[PDB]
């Protein structure tokens, strides 16, 4: 499905990315954006055989697994196929397991480039959440 | 199938470095970031921290300075490493997953500069061997060893009912360990009750009757 | 500063087949995250609920979870007879993570009064120097408790040192040991020797004692 802004930004909410490990929850708002359009079934297919999943676009090489990508390392322990879900439980909980690294959000270059360091707030400014 | 083992010296004296090992197996180490958690005697839990299945680390600040985590890609195993410990660090320490759906069993660390030190001994009965009730309870008090564990059994094993032995307790820088055996007045002492108590670390077994 | 979670009630009995709702507040709103552990004696902890709500497959179906923000809520639909031991509250929110101080679920049953013996310091230990005074509270329930030694009519409470073994697997009920320890010398300076216990099985306290004066 195809989340509204603020429609995925409380459903964010809920899901507790809102001020997780020091991020505001615009910049979650802001990377989906970006990352999908707010789009739960959006895939990318990369240059080795890995795929990008879900409204987060989280990769199939090191993420989760489709059962059919080259040096998998599933540190998501997830099938790719629940980043597709409508429920965005699994995705979320991914993409918590990802900024808990060292590097955090910097792990969406999409990120990095339009939302890092930007006024966020905004994406969830004018929602009633 | 992920399985996690900790081992390491169960003893670390004052001011030295405490050191552990986590065996990964059935997978990866470089498959999930993993941590290490310790739990202090009054069910007090720490999350020490954490390495990352990249490599990078988050130390608990009140530890940040003492601590190091490591891993090893090769034999699959990650380390802790904890500096100038006190007996403050005596704890269970246990290795998981980040995800906390794996667990070690877990393994003791204790902070002493005690010596290994056989126990003494001694036998626990009524003033003046005086039975009242229609039953009689006897003791045994195993009294300043090092370090733990010591086995007790009264009557080489041939008692063991109505029997109380209780955890070992820190006095004096040595532990104490105490235990009851209740028996009919009938039973004792027309026999003999025996406490039967062996301390591996000192090479040591003692029989106390009565 | 870092976050603090805070467990009630601190201790929990109740009969298998009941059911139990265990407490966890944070000083801090961590949203949804909150997990919960289970750790029987002589086990490693259990996660049992993730992201405050959100079940794990494979752990039984009457344990679920709810609340966001600072209050949150472990229930177990009808505990069962493997349910009982501890249970902690951890956050992820913030960096460090950190665990409430633990519920205990025990086992309720009938009250039962204590068996109190009391034993003088044996000969061997006396010939070494020291003097320690044993008591057993044996078999009581439930286990609150007070233990207190008296020397020659007056409270003492240096040298004095506890033990207490888990719930009973036998009869759920709890037993400890007390023991005061002195030097010879102390030990022989005095006559009357206490130990006295109060609980709720009696408003008189339970009174062992023993004089050194004779025997």
């Amino acid at each position: 499905k195809v989340f509204g802004r603020c429609e995925l930004a409380a459903a964010m909410k809920r899901h507790g990315l809102d001020n997780y490990r020091g991020y505001s929850l615009g910049n979650w708002v802001c990377a989906a954006k970006f990352e999908s359009n707010f789009n739960t079934q959006a895939t990318n297919r990369n240059t080795d055989g890995s795929t990008d999943y879900g409204i987060l676009q989280i990769n199939s090489r090191w993420w989760c697994n489709d059962g059919r990508t080259p040096g998998s390392r599933n540190l998501c322990n997830i099938p790719c196929s629940a980043l597709l879900s409508s429920d965005i439980t699994a995705s979320v909980n991914c993409a918590k397991k990802i900024v808990s690294d060292g590097n955090g959000m910097n792990a969406w270059v999409a990120w990095r480039n339009r939302c890092k360091g930007t006024d966020v707030q905004a994406w969830i400014r004018g929602c009633r959440l | 199938e992920v399985q996690l083992q900790e081992s390491g010296p169960s003893l670390v004296k004052p001011s030295q470095t405490l050191s552990l090992t986590c065996s990964v197996t059935g997978d990866s180490v470089t498959s999930d970031a993993w941590s290490w958690i310790r739990k202090f005697p009054g069910n007090k839990l720490e999350y020490m921290g954490y390495i990352s299945y990249s490599g990078s680390t988050y130390y608990h600040p009140s530890l940040k300075s003492r601590i190091s985590i490591t891993r090893d890609t090769s034999k699959n195993q990650y380390y802790l490493q904890l500096n100038s410990v006190t007996t403050e660090d005596t704890a269970t320490y246990y290795c998981a997953s980040w995800g906390g759906d794996v667990w070690g069993a877990g393994t003791t660390v204790t902070v002493s500069s005690a010596k290994t030190t056989a126990p003494s001994v001694y036998p626990l009965a009524p003033v003046c061997g005086d039975t009242t009730g229609s039953s009689v309870t006897l003791g045994c008090l195993v009294k300043g060893y090092f370090p733990e564990p010591v086995t007790l059994t009264w009557n080489s094993g041939s008692l063991s009912s109505g029997v109380h032995t209780f955890p070992a307790v820190l006095q004096s820088d040595l532990y104490t360990l105490s235990s009851s055996v209740t028996v009919t007045s009938s039973t004792w002492p027309s026999q003999s009750i025996t406490c039967n108590v062996a301390h591996p670390a000192s090479s040591t077994k003692v029989d106390k009757k009565i | 500063m870092d976050i603090v979670l805070t467990q009630s009630p601190a201790t929990l009995s109740v009969t298998p087949g009941d059911s139990v709702s265990l407490s966890c507040r944070a000083s801090q709103s961590i949203s949804n995250n909150l997990h919960w552990y289970q750790q029987k004696s002589h086990e490693s902890p259990r996660l049992l609920i993730k992201y405050a709500s959100q079940s794990i497959s494979g752990i039984p179906s009457r344990f679920s979870g709810s609340g966001s923000g600072t209050d949150f809520t472990l229930s177990i639909n009808s505990v069962e007879t493997e349910d009982f031991g501890m249970y902690f509250c951890q956050q992820s929110n913030s960096w460090p993570y950190t665990f409430g101080g633990g519920t205990k679920l025990e086992i309720k049953r009938a009250d039962a009064a204590p068996t109190v013996s009391i034993f003088p310091p044996s000969s061997e230990q006396l010939t070494s120097g020291g003097a320690s005074v044993v008591c057993f509270l044996n078999n009581f329930y439930p286990k609150d408790i007070n233990v207190k030694w008296k020397i020659d009519g007056s409270e003492r409470q240096n040298g004095v040192l506890n033990s207490w073994t888990d719930q009973d697997s036998k009869d759920s009920t709890y037993s400890m040991s007390s023991t005061l320890t002195l030097t010879k010398d102390e030990y022989e300076r005095h006559n009357s020797y206490t130990c006295e216990a109060t609980h709720k099985t009696s408003t008189s306290p339970i009174v062992k004692s023993f004089n050194r004066n004779e025997c």
